[PDB]
């Protein structure tokens, strides 16, 4: 299910998977894959959740060394415009 | 007939028949970050539909009731009927 | 032992990501799920412990929960402060 | 999952007290910020903040990169 994934990278290498979800508080996390690489796909409970952190953290400097980088096929699609 | 944080969500009635869920979504993003976001059906001959909206926690759904005059959110061209969903 | 901390009185609605994101900053290892609202948790060390339960304990999360948060870990310095 | 501990939030501490157990030297650390971790090997310590902004707290209080407290002075240094 596409629209409730996200990645993100560029936070602290040392997280696990506990680390990773405290990163995208307070969003619903229902699991997170980790692979070879120092970002991770995580899926949220839904695509607002997703959207959301999307724009909450995507950018965020964490400190001078760890600029967060949060991406997802989400984009927002209202019917009529706001 | 789901597992919600208390006093957190609201029921929403009298939407435009014309949104779907990123509308209703946009309106309650304005008042702090949102869980759920649901339209749940059609009433009045398909004319005004029903929503279900979860606050991500308690201080944003206050949020929205210190918007709210006599259970209506008004805004720029539409209200909303909302009503503090009980458990 | 040492590491172990016992927390609740969160939502009942939370999976154990949400558990660990209550603790944010300190570092979860594991979490046993003792109940729809207690658990117990490994944090990293006996400082993370004292920290958090410091933090944590009697945290008034919203009109409907506050957190009862303990564990064994006491504070012994080899000599005052 | 890296093998190193979060990037400029470490420091050496030298100059230690020789009856200072770990906690003595968690308490003067816990003033700046939240310590994530705390050993003693007088002695040699090492000590982890949570984050670099605690850390730059201790590296706001220091002088030549001591540490004083009314019967010590700790020497610290950057773990990098």
């Amino acid at each position: 299910d596409q629209e409730n994934m996200l990645k993100i990278s560029g936070y602290p290498g040392m997280l696990n998977t506990f680390g990773i979800a405290q990163l995208l508080t307070p969003y619903r996390v229902n699991g997170i894959t980790i692979t070879g690489a120092q970002s991770a796909v995580v899926a949220l409970e839904n695509k607002f959740q997703v959207y959301q952190a999307v724009q909450d953290f995507n950018g965020k400097k964490l400190d001078r060394n760890h600029k967060l980088q949060v991406s997802s096929l989400v984009v927002s699609s209202p019917a009529v415009p706001l | 007939t789901a597992y919600y944080l208390k006093d957190a969500g609201f029921h929403i009635r009298n939407i435009p028949k014309a949104w779907n869920d990123w509308n209703l979504f946009h309106v309650f993003q304005n008042f702090g970050k949102v869980s759920y976001c649901r339209v749940v059906g059609q009433s009045n001959d398909g004319q005004v539909q029903l929503g279900f909206v979860n606050m991500m926690s308690v201080a944003d759904a206050d949020e929205v009731r210190k918007n709210l005059n006599d259970g209506n959110l008004i805004g720029e061209n539409f209200t909303l009927k909302v009503t503090d969903h009980k458990n």
